[PDB]
C-alpha cells in the first residue's frame, strides 16, 4: 500500500458521523487529490479505500507493520463501556483496535472533537462510555495532537501534518494539546461583531432588525467568548462561518461541548 | 461447483459508517443475507431532558455525509411541534441548501463509494488515451482531448509505479478479476472523472456554506426560520448560482454520461438486486404542513404495484427490534419509541444488528432515489417522467430494468439531474419573493409545555423522520427514523427480510475471496449506518 517516498498514513474511524472525514475532502490548496497522491501514502481509509472485508484487514495490518513507519490519524471517539462491545469493526472492539495500533504510530493526530475530547456520543448520560483518544489510551502512553471541532477546519489537519512532516515534531500544543498555531486566540477576539458586543449591542431574536444589521449573537448563546479557533480567521469552503451566517458559535472545539455549552441559546 | 459456503465482508467500505455483511452462498449464488450494523451511539438516548432546540445541532451529528439533513429534519420537527409556519424565504433558503446537498452526496456516492465497484483504475494505465479521448467526447457535449486524458494516465503512472497503491491497496480488480467489464479506455475516462469529482465536489459542498455557514455541519437554521440575512444580498445569490451552475455542468455533462456507459457495460446488473416495497416521504415544499405541496411527493407502493400508489400514514411506521440488539421484542411508533440498547453478539438470541427493522404496514420498504424516482414517475412528475424515459431508451432497457441494483443506481443519477435542473427554479422564485420586496426569514414562536411533533425530510438515502414528545417544555422523548435504518435495517418481529438482505439473495459471487458483486448491490443502496442507527 506503501513503503517508500510518500508518508504512510493510517487513517481509522471509531465512533463517528463522517463529518470529520468529509471535512478533509474539502481540502484547498492543497486540494484533497494532490494531498492523496503527492504529499501523503492514504494507506487505510474505510471511507474510500477500494479493499474491503479481509482484504482491507490485510491492507491495514500491511500499513502499520511497515519498516518505514506511519502516522496515524483518527476520527470518532472510542466506546468503551462493557468492554467496548458497542462499536467493533471486523469483529474487534475500537477500543482493542486503537489499543493495538496507535502505539505503534510514529504520531497520533486526534481530528475533531469527538476522537480529542469524546464528543456528541460522550455527551451526558454517554451510553457507550465513549472517550477521547489521549484519555482512553492513556495507560498505554498514547499522546495524540488534538485538532478539535465539529469537525474541525481541515487547514488545520493539514498545516499539522505539513509541519510535522517538516520539522519531524510537533507544533506547540495548548494545555488541551491543540496546536496553538491554530487555537491560540477566542473566535470571540477575531469575531466583526466584536465592536456590538463592546457596546452592549446585541441582538434580542433572529428575528430582530438587530439580527438583521449584525449585531452581537452573545444573548443568543454565542459561545465565541469561551472557544478556541481560528474560524471567522480561515472561515469554511473558503467563505463563511456561522455568525456570519448570523448563527452564534456553539463551541464545536471545546471538551465536552455538548453538556458546557448547552442550552445553546442562552448565555 | 462454484464456491458454497460463508462469506463475510466487515468492513464494507466506501460506505458511511460500520457495517458487517453475511452472507451464505450455495453453488456460487447468495441464499441467505445478514445486514449487521456495528457501532451504536445513542444519540436518541442523549437527547432525553434537552432544550428542544438543541435537538438539531446534536442530530445533525448523525451523519456528516448526509450533513445538513438531520438539522433540517430536527428543526421541521419542532418547528412543527411549535405550530410555527416559517417565512416563504426561510423555506426557499432551506430547500436550496438541501438541493445543493443531493447534489454533492450524490456526485461524490457514484465516483468515490461506488465506481471503484465497477472500473479496474490500474487498467487505465494500458488505454491508449485517443481512443480514450474520442470515447469520451462521444457521450458528452464537452470536449475531452488525447492530451487531457493522457495527463492523468501520466499521473498515474507515477502514482502506481511508486508501489505504494494507497486507497487502491489490495483492490479486488488488482490482478484483473471476472467480474470487471470494462475495457481499458473507459476505465481510464471513469478515472478521470474520479480524479476531477474530488475538485468539483469541492463547489458542490461550498455551495451549501453560501448560506448555510460552513460545509460539513451547517449552522443557519433556527425554529421559525434560518439567521442568514447574507442569504438575501444579490453577492450571495450570485456566489450560490455560479456554484450551482458549474455543479450542474458536471452533473449533466460528466456524472449522467458515465453513469450510461458504465451502466451500459454492465446491463446483466439488470438482473439482481431488486426489491418489492417502497416508501418515500416528498421533498422541497411550498408549504411546511403539507407533504402534497412538495416537488417530489410522498408515497408507498406494496409489491411494485405502481398503479396503487397508497397514500403514506405516518401511524402505521413501527420499529422492530426482535432482530436488533435491544431489550425486547415490541415494535414501537416512533411517538412511543424505546432505546434500550442490550447487546447479545451476532445471533445471540437471533440478534445481529444496531440498527431496529422499520416496517409500514408491517412490511420492509426500500427508500432512497428508487424509491423517489419511481413514485414520482408514477405520480405523473414531467421532469422525473422525461429523464427515466431518455435514461430507458438510451440503454435500451424496458422499464422492468429498473428493479435492480443496475436500475437502483440509474435512479440516483436520474434524481440527481431532476433535482439540479429544479435549484434553478426555486433560485429563481426565491429571487422572485426577495424582488418583491419580502426580506423576512425568521418568525417569532413560543415552546409549549407539551406536544407532539414531527419533521419529515426526504434525503438522499430517502424517507428521514424526527419525532418529538415535549413534556414541561423538555424533550420528553425524540425518535430518529433513517432512511439506511429501512434499507439496511435488520429482520421484524415477523422474520421478514430487509431491503438489501432480500436483494442480496441471487448474487452470483465469481470469486468468494473478492466478492465484488455483493459490494455493487450493498453500494447501490448508498448505506450510511452512523444514521442507520444513530
Ligand atoms: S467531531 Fe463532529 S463532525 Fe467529527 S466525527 Fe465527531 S460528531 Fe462527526
Ligand atoms: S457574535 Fe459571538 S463571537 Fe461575535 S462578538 Fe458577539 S459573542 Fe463574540
Ligand atoms: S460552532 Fe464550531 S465551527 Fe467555529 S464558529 Fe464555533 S468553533
Ligand atoms: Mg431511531
Amino acid at each position: 500500500l506503501m513503503g517508500p517516498r510518500r508518508p504512510s498514513v493510517v487513517y481509522l474511524h471509531n465512533a463517528e458521523c463522517t463529518g470529520c472525514s468529509e471535512s478533509v475532502l474539502r481540502a484547498f490548496e492543497p486540494y484533497i487529490d494532490t494531498l492523496i497522491l503527492d504529499t501523503l501514502s492514504l494507506d487505510y481509509h474505510e471511507t474510500i479505500m477500494a479493499a474491503a472485508g479481509d482484504a482491507a484487514e490485510a491492507a491495514l495490518e500491511q500499513a502499520v507493520n511497515s519498516p518505514h513507519g506511519f502516522i496515524a490519524v483518527v476520527e470518532g471517539g472510542i466506546p468503551t463501556a462493557a468492554n467496548g462491545i458497542y462499536g467493533k469493526v471486523a469483529n474487534h472492539t475500537m477500543l482493542d483496535i486503537c489499543s493495538r495500533i496507535l502505539p505503534k504510530a510514529q504520531a497520533v493526530i486526534a481530528y475533531g472533537t469527538c476522537a480529542t475530547f469524546g464528543g456528541v456520543q460522550a455527551a451526558k448520560p454517554n451510553p457507550t462510555g465513549a472517550k477521547g483518544v489521549n484519555d482512553a489510551l492513556k495507560h498505554l502512553g498514547v499522546k495524540a495532537i488534538n485538532i478539535a471541532g465539529c469537525p474541525p477546519n481541515p487547514y488545520n489537519l493539514v498545516g499539522t501534518i505539513v509541519y510535522y512532516l517538516k520539522n519531524k515534531a510537533a507544533p506547540e500544543l495548548d494545555s488541551l494539546n491543540r496546536p496553538t498555531m491554530f487555537f491560540g486566540q477566542t473566535v470571540h477576539e477575531q469575531c466583526p461583531r466584536l465592536p456590538h458586543f463592546d457596546a452592549g449591542e446585541f441582538a434580542p431574536s433572529f428575528e430582530s432588525e438587530e439580527a438583521r444589521k449584525g449585531w452581537c449573537l452573545y444573548e443568543l448563546g454565542c459561545k465565541g467568548p469561551v472557544t478556541m479557533n481560528n474560524c471567522p480567521k480561515i472561515k469554511f469552503n473558503q467563505t463563511n462561518w456561522p455568525v456570519d451566517a448570523g448563527h452564534p458559535c456553539i463551541g464545536c472545539s471545546e471538551p465536552d461541548f455538548w453538556d458546557a455549552m448547552t442550552p445553546f441559546y442562552q448565555n | 461447483s462454484s464456491y458454497s459456503g460463508p462469506i463475510v465482508v466487515d468492513p464494507v467500505t466506501r460506505i458511511e459508517g460500520h457495517l458487517r455483511i453475511e452472507v451464505e452462498v450455495e453453488n456460487g449464488k447468495v441464499k441467505n443475507a445478514y445486514s449487521s450494523s456495528t457501532l451504536f451511539r445513542g444519540l436518541e438516548i442523549i437527547l432525553k431532558g434537552r432544550d428542544p432546540r438543541d435537538a438539531q445541532h446534536f442530530t445533525q451529528r448523525t451523519c456528516g455525509v448526509c450533513t445538513y439533513t438531520h438539522a433540517l429534519a430536527s428543526t421541521r420537527c419542532v418547528d412543527n411541534a411549535v405550530g410555527v409556519h416559517i417565512p416563504k424565504n426561510a423555506t426557499y433558503i432551506r430547500n436550496l441548501v438541501l438541493g445543493a446537498q443531493y447534489l454533492h452526496d450524490h456526485i461524490v456516492h457514484f465516483y468515490h463509494l461506488h465506481a471503484l465497484d465497477f472500473v479496474d483504475v490500474t487498467a487505465a494505465l494500458k488505454a491508449d488515451p485517443a481512443k480514450a479521448a474520442k470515447v469520451a467526447s462521444s457521450i458528452s457535449p464537452r470536449k475531452t482531448t488525447a492530451a487531457d486524458l493522457k495527463a492523468v494516465q501520466d499521473k498515474l503512472k507515477t502514482f502506481v509505479e511508486t508501489g505504494q497503491l494507497g486507497p487502491f491497496t489490495n483492490a479486488y480488480f488488482l490482478g484483473g478479476h471476472p467480474a470487471y467489464y470494462l475495457d481499458p479506455e473507459t476505465n481510464l475516462i471513469a478515472t478521470a472523472h474520479y480524479l476531477e469529482a474530488l475538485r468539483l465536489q469541492v463547489k458542490a459542498a461550498r455551495a451549501m456554506a453560501v448560506f448555510g455557514a460552513k460545509n460539513p455541519h451547517t449552522q443557519f437554521t433556527v425554529v421559525g426560520g434560518v439567521t442568514c440575512y447574507d442569504a438575501l444580498t444579490p453577492q450571495r445569490i450570485a456566489e450560490f448560482e455560479a456554484l450551482w451552475k458549474e455543479t450542474k455542468a458536471f452533473v449533466d455533462e460528466v456524472y449522467i454520461p458515465d453513469l450510461l456507459v458504465v451502466a451500459a457495460a454492465y446491463k446483466d446488473w439488470t438482473q439482481y438486486g431488486g426489491t418489492d416495497n417502497f416508501i418515500t416521504f416528498g421533498e422541497f415544499p411550498k408549504d411546511e404542513y403539507d407533504l402534497n405541496s412538495r416537488f417530489f411527493k410522498p408515497g408507498v407502493v406494496f409489491k411494485r404495484d405502481f398503479k396503487n400508489i397508497k397514500p403514506f400514514d405516518k401511524m402505521q411506521i413501527e420499529e422492530h427490534v426482535r432482530h436488533s440488539w435491544y431489550e425486547g421484542a415490541e415494535a414501537r411508533h416512533p411517538w412511543k419509541g424505546q432505546t434500550q440498547p442490550k447487546y447479545t453478539d451476532l445471533h445471540g438470541d437471533d440478534r445481529y444488528s444496531w440498527m431496529k427493522a422499520p416496517r409500514y404496514m408491517g412490511e420492509p420498504m426500500e427508500t432512497g432515489p428508487l424509491a423517489q424516482v419511481l413514485i414520482a414517475y408514477s405520480q405523473g412528475h414531467p421532469k422525473v417522467k422525461a429523464v427515466t424515459d431518455a435514461v430507458l431508451a438510451k440503454l435500451g432497457v424496458g422499464p422492468e430494468a429498473l428493479f435492480s441494483t443496475l436500475g437502483r443506481t440509474a435512479a440516483r443519477g436520474i434524481e440527481t439531474a431532476v433535482i439540479a435542473e429544479y435549484v434553478g427554479v426555486m433560485l429563481q422564485e426565491y429571487k422572485d419573493n426577495i424582488a418583491k420586496g419580502d426580506n423576512v426569514i425568521c418568525a417569532p414562536w413560543e415552546m409549549p409545555k407539551q406536544a407532539e411533533g414531527v419533521g419529515f425530510v426526504n434525503a438522499p438515502r430517502g424517507g428521514l423522520s424526527h419525532w418529538i414528545r415535549i413534556e414541561d417544555g423538555k424533550i420528553g422523548n425524540f425518535q430518529l427514523v433513517v432512511p439506511s435504518t429501512w434499507t439496511l435495517g435488520p429482520r421484524c418481529d415477523k422474520n421478514k427480510l430487509s431491503p438489501v438482505e432480500a436483494s442480496l439473495i441471487g448474487t452470483p459471487v465469481a470469486d468468494a475471496k473478492r466478492p465484488v458483486e455483493i459490494l455493487r448491490t450493498v453500494h447501490s443502496f448508498d448505506p450510511c449506518i452512523a444514521c442507520g442507527v444513530h
